[PDB]
RNA sequence: AGCGUGUGCCUACCCUACGCCGGCAGGCGCGGGUAACCCGUUGAACCCCAUUCGUGAUGGGGAUCGGGGAUUGCAAUUAUU
RNA sequence: AGGAGUGGAGCCUGCGGCUUAAUUUGACCAACACGGGAAACCUCACCCGGCCCGGACACGGACAGGAUUGACAGAUUGAU
């Protein structure tokens, strides 16, 4: 819009989401992931690792 | 006798011009006008000294204690 | 979860009231277009837009933040 | 405005030339970019078709965070007519796979 | 390996596109029978070979599904033209296809039709085709408001050790 | 002419692997091009540790997860057009393969 | 402003110059006198729209009679030091609905606007409610 | 010593050798690393050997607190570090 | 049978109580460094001010000297 509409957000927690839900906080940025803890589960077995220890 | 300026106390004391190096009964005098000069401008800070709180960030919900008192 | 309360103004800034509009040309002869103010040959007006005269101020809808002089 | 009316062209003739859209969930996209760029502002691509949609005309999935609109047989009627053009085009079928 | 990423995150990579695929044919294919995919990248082309049940519902009116679902993702993944194509096939043997007899449970209940019958329709079925066993569990609210679980059960099982990975699937 | 040819593989399951190694190695020795054995490199592992429980309530759990890629290389020198004709052939499962211009 | 010997005369001037000094220099020149954390706050920023107090403060100053002080400006914003300049004009400081309103001394030069201005109660309690002990 | 980790990823960012300047925090000039290749033969701690302290709320303890300097950020006040 | 601790001191951190414009909220072996919850802004659910519509679609109405959009300067305003 005009000259307000926004605040940076370009670091910290309000500028990073996540891919499957767009949620914040429980997410894992590690490899790339940008994944939240609770869904990053259910798509664990899908490729990505499986339980062996 | 060429002992470095960082390595004294004060360093621009302030309103005074000129690093410096406090001793025993000049200490006291000093750090008496510091307190009274932050109630004088009455910032944060000297109504904290004050009211006998933490200056610094602090919690002071499970601090100090003493005490007694209790409901 | 709560619902709002109570203030009081309301107001809009104007409908851009519906009024008889283009009488910037003024008939006084045969073709002739009097013209009063300059229909304005800024940097990207093709002349088919004119300026404000304001009364205090000269200023285009188009040039709003350039072209403005204040006479 | 709302949106202008060069802003709808430039997408409902877009649509009909591929077929079927797609676009992210944002409401700062300031180009839309894959596909098509300085013609897009900001939600367009969302706000127009959701408007389209209502009145039938497509289909529309959504999976993590992007929409996906298919294009209909009353769609290609509908843009043919709303934009005046030749009725030489369809890309979403001219041919029976072997 | 420029402009590429390095090794540990290249398979993390292929994960993340493997799976968005997988939940995206799912929610537009369930009722063509959806069974999986299985992706193959080969020298200048990608095959995805779109598993499913009955290709006839598949293909459409003049291969018009897949050609829809091309357009799709090579816009979506930005690939430039010539880069994925779709294929269909057809599974042979159902009754190994959990995921599709699930599907079919899914489509059976939404008809409006009883637990009970449902269930067991589905049961013989994935038993006849030649199975081990079989296992329907159906958990949620029906005659009254208060949540329940029928269990239908037939032939053998297994829940724990390693051997759970290959012979069981689950949907 | 001939040059110092490197062929890298790399997957995440190594029987598909391993044989694909094998098949490289075949066509190379098929032709007598003089090259070299597998040269497997140390395994690595991508380790993910979270909660079990979405909300934390209960007991405090944990669940190890790991994917363990591999990766080998065999190294050839012979001209650079029998190397793309014995790579591009007999090769069926999800294994990649990394050609590279010369090595010293 | 009603105080002496507090950056003039006998007793306190500010690091050894007077206000008046202060007032000619420029910042560059203002900011080398120690107070380390002022210092940032000048090279790095270089003025991101203070541009609408600052005009106000000595515009109103300017304005008002002589032997007075002006009204007030507002601000939502509690961060901006406080410069030789700057006083004698009179502030009021949002909080989180008030603005309290506070006369600018040359005595509180270094120090920002927010500290001069609280945004609680002070505390005062008290009593044990029916659940605050293991019994 | 051992498990790891690292820019080329989201919308913008990494791990750091080496040279120089500074007591320190740090600044500055150059170079490598997509990684059994470069950082890193990761020359880590307790441990080990020789000085000093001497049973003393002591140099044990470092709470609290005064004054000053740096770095991150748009911003550090209730003191980010 | 034993080893090292906790309970005592100071601090960190969570919870109750109390205060407060608001001190957001779930949880009482199987809650209490737990919500991967080490909150400057952001997060943010809370409190106090101000702005925005991104109310599809349908039907009726308005309406080309016109439906409608935005804005210079001054006043007003934390606010350009």
């Amino acid at each position: 819009q005009q000259l307000y509409w926004s605040h940076p957000r370009k670091f910290g927690q309000g500028s990073r989401s996540c891919r499957v839900c767009s949620n914040r906080h429980g997410l894992i940025r590690k490899y790339g992931l940008n994944m939240c803890r609770q869904c990053f589960r259910q798509y664990a077995k899908d490729i990505g690792f499986i339980k062996l220890d | 006798y060429k002992i470095p300026d960082w390595f004294l106390n004060r360093q621009k004391d302030v309103k005074d011009g000129k690093y410096s190096q406090v001793l025993a009964n000049g200490l006291d005098n000093k750090l008496r006008e510091d307190l009274e000069r932050l109630k004088k401008i009455r910032a944060h800070r000297g109504l904290r000294h004050f009211w006998g709180l933490r200056v610094r960030g602090q919690h002071t919900k499970t601090t100090g204690r003493r005490g007694r008192t209790v409901g | 979860k709560k619902s709002y309360t109570t203030p009081k103004k309301n107001k809009h800034k104007r409908k851009k009231v519906k009024l008889a509009v283009l009488k910037y040309y003024k008939v006084d002869e045969n073709g002739k277009i009097s013209r009063l103010r300059r229909e304005c040959p800024s940097d990207e007006c093709g002349a088919g837009v004119f300026m404000a005269s304001h009364f205090d101020r000269h200023y285009c809808g188009k040039c709003c933040l350039t072209y403005c002089f204040n006479k | 405005m709302l949106m202008p009316k060069k802003n709808r062209i430039a997408i409902y003739e877009l649509l009909f030339k591929e077929g079927v859209m797609v676009a992210k969930k944002d409401v700062h996209m300031p180009k839309h970019p894959e596909l098509a760029d300085k013609n897009v502002p900001n939600l367009h691509v969302m706000k127009a078709m959701q408007s389209l949609k209502s009145r039938g005309y497509v289909k529309e999935q959504f999976a993590w965070r992007h929409f996906y609109w298919y294009l209909t047989n009353e769609g290609i009627q509908y843009l043919r007519d709303y934009l005046h053009l030749p009725p030489e085009i369809v890309p979403a079928t001219l041919r029976r796979s072997r | 390996m420029a402009v590429q990423i390095s090794k540990k995150r290249k398979f993390v990579a292929d994960g993340i596109f493997k799976a968005e695929l997988n939940e995206f044919l799912t929610r537009e294919l369930a009722e063509d029978g959806y069974s999986g995919v299985e992706v193959r990248v080969t020298p200048t082309r990608t095959e995805i070979i779109i598993l499913a049940t009955r290709t006839q519902n598949v293909l459409g009116e003049k291969g018009r599904r897949i050609r829809e679902l091309t357009a799709v993702v090579q816009k979506r993944f930005g690939f430039p033209e010539g880069s994925v194509e779709l294929y269909a096939e057809k599974v042979a043997t159902r009754g190994l296809c959990a995921i599709a007899q699930a599907e079919s449970l899914r489509y059976k209940l939404l008809g409006g039709l009883a637990v009970r019958r449902a269930c067991y329709g589905v049961l013989r079925f994935i038993m006849e085709s030649g199975a081990k066993g079989c296992e329907v569990v159906v958990s949620g609210k029906l005659r009254g408001q208060r949540a329940k679980s029928m269990k239908f059960v037939d032939g053998l099982m297994i829940h724990s050790g390693d051997p759970v990975n290959y012979y069981v699937d689950t949907a | 002419a001939i040059h110092r040819i490197r062929i890298t593989l790399t997957s995440r399951n190594v029987k598909s692997l391993e044989k694909v190694c094998a098949d490289l190695i075949r066509g190379a020795k098929e032709k007598n091009l003089k090259v070299k054995g597998p040269v497997r490199m140390p395994t690595k592992t991508l380790r993910i540790t979270t909660r079990k429980t979405p909300c934390g309530e209960g007991s405090k759990t944990w669940d190890r997860f790991q994917m363990r890629i591999h990766k080998r290389l065999i190294d050839l020198h012979s001209p650079s057009e029998i190397v793309k004709q014995i790579t591009s052939i007999s090769i069926e499962p999800g294994v990649e393969v990394e050609v590279t211009i010369a090595d010293a | 402003v009603e105080q002496k010997k507090k950056r003039t005369f006998r007793k306190f001037t500010y690091r050894g110059v007077d206000l008046d000094q202060l007032l000619d220099m420029s910042y560059e020149q203002l900011m080398q006198l120690y107070s380390a954390r002022q210092r940032r706050r000048l090279s790095r920023g270089l003025r991101r729209k203070q541009h609408s107090l600052l005009k106000r403060l000595r515009k109103a100053k300017k304005e008002a009679p002589p032997m007075e002080k002006p009204e007030v400006v507002k601000t939502h914003l509690r961060d901006m030091i406080i410069l030789p300049e700057m006083v004698g004009s009179m502030v009021g400081v949002y909080n989180g609905k008030t603005f309290n309103q506070v006369e600018i001394k040359p005595e509180m030069i270094g120090h920002y606007l927010g500290e001069f201005s609280i945004t609680y109660k002070p505390v005062k309690h008290g009593r044990p409610g029916i659940g605050a002990t293991h019994s």
